[PDB]
């Protein structure tokens, strides 16, 4: 989940 | 609806820099916050980011000496940097991103805070202000440019107004230069008609809590 | 890694200019790319997010395009107000080295050429007692760039000189420059003629004063 927590 | 960086100022090499990003008119909680700096005459440089959902990420150069922390109680984001060098002299910015869906659509930027890491003297200095007037031997004309030289201050910045802000047009305030001693120097001029009363330049040096008024008259011989 | 080319470009008023941004690796979802405008002494301003969506209040003559590893900013009908440095920022992930700034592209806007008006200011009377004097030479409202030369009794000065240039005027594209010559009080009192020479290509403007007369 490396896209702003998602 | 604006963000602001806390005070920078004068640092010696090996000091620690601590800066706080504060918001007014909206929240920082739940929004991405980034730290960027800009050395004199160089490009914007990423220092690190506070993700909107808790993750903190850095560029590799900064991961060892910078740490970025969010305080959701106080609605702030902070930056701490260790082992300062003269190369860390720069303007430091924080910025807020309204929409996470943009990732880097950073929307609201602070005015920037000036950090001077001085290799030559860590002691502050209040400026001397000297009038700038044409040689008294010169023939007068209908127009005249007068000014003030703000010399020998540390750290940055100084601000200059003319006649308490009532004289604004035809004012040219130049970027500062660094003397060989390490002290900074700024110059400001203003063009008026020769019917003008004497002009007064208002110089503020916040780092020394100093305000200087200098009234400049054209010399005559 | 974001590579921006060229580092600098001059564009006539009214013409169109294109700024290039090379991402070594495709940004996330092929669209995590923003453009920024920064004028010297000011914070950056967001121009475009998601490759091509204009931020609110940004004129439509700014156009963002691209995809993958390659992006472009196009400014049509350039005005002096567009003199600035422009930056692209690409995002891959929320990890180490996972966003990058371009090195920036300085856009110089070419307006009408204007020759500088040159002013020289002898040191205030209360400077000399301090043991050091600073002589100021100002070149106002000029384009294109100038070079400044200092002479003391005909001898070209090679040390003690600092120069500072304002950014391009947002209305007429012109610069202002301040040049300072710093000497010891004795050097000042030992010489007579102080001269500042402002050269603009094939044009030169020279202002002098004689210490005895001021
Ligand atoms: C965040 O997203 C909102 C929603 O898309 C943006 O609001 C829009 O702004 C554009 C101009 O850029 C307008 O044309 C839309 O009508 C707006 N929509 C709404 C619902 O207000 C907002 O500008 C974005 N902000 C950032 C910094 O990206």
């Amino acid at each position: 989940n490396i896209i702003x927590g998602s | 609806q604006s963000v602001k960086e806390s005070e920078g100022g004068l640092f010696k090499p090996t000091d620690t820099l601590t800066l706080t990003c504060t918001a007014s008119g909206f929240s920082l909680n739940g929004y991405g916050v980034i730290w960027v700096r800009q050395a004199p005459g160089k490009g914007l440089e990423w220092i690190g980011s506070a993700g909107a959902y808790g993750r903190i990420y850095y560029p590799n150069w900064a991961r060892s000496r910078a740490t970025i922390t969010r305080n959701t109680n106080l609605n702030t984001v902070s930056l701490k940097m260790t082992s300062l060098t003269a190369a860390d002299t720069a303007t430091y910015f924080c910025a807020r991103r309204t929409n996470v869906s943009t990732s880097v659509g950073f929307d609201s930027w602070g005015p920037g805070t000036l950090v001077t890491v001085s290799s030559s003297s860590g002691q502050p200095k209040a400026p001397s202000v000297f009038p700038l007037a044409p040689c008294c031997g010169d023939t007068p004309s209908s127009t005249v440019t007068l000014g003030c030289l703000v010399k020998g201050y540390l750290p940055e910045p100084v601000t200059v107004t003319w006649n308490s802000g009532t004289l604004t047009n035809g004012v040219r305030t130049f970027p500062s230069v660094r003397q060989s001693s390490g002290l900074y120097s700024l110059s400001s001029v203003v063009s008026v008609t020769s019917s003008s009363q004497p002009v007064t330049c208002n110089v503020a040096h916040p780092a020394t809590n100093t305000k200087v008024d200098k009234t400049v008259a054209p010399s005559t011989c | 890694d974001m590579t921006q080319t060229p580092s600098s470009k001059s564009v006539p008023v009214g013409d169109t200019v294109t700024i290039n941004c090379q991402a070594s690796e495709s940004v996330y979802s092929n669209n995590r790319l923003s453009w920024f405008q920064q004028k010297p002494g000011q914070p950056p301003k967001l121009l475009i997010y998601l490759v091509s969506t204009l931020a609110s209040g940004v004129p439509s003559r700014f156009k963002g395009s691209g995809s993958g590893t390659q992006f472009t900013l196009t400014i049509s009908d350039v005005v002096c107000d567009d003199a600035a440095t422009y930056y692209c920022v690409g995002y891959k992930s929320s990890t180490t080295d996972g966003l990058a700034f371009g090195g920036g592209t300085e856009v110089v806007v070419k307006g009408d050429p204007v020759a500088p008006t040159v002013l020289i200011f002898p040191p205030a009377a209360d400077q000399v007692a301090t043991g050091t004097v600073t002589i100021v030479c100002v070149a106002n409202k000029y384009f294109p760039d100038v070079t400044v030369t200092w002479e003391v009794d005909g001898t070209t000065q090679t040390t003690g000189i600092e120069n500072s240039k304002t950014p391009q005027n947002s209305a007429d594209c012109t610069y202002n420059l301040s040049s300072t010559l710093t000497l010891t009080s004795t050097q000042y009192n030992s010489h007579k003629e102080y001269t500042c020479k402002v050269t603009q290509g094939t044009t030169s403007v020279v202002q002098s004063f004689n210490r005895g007369d001021c």
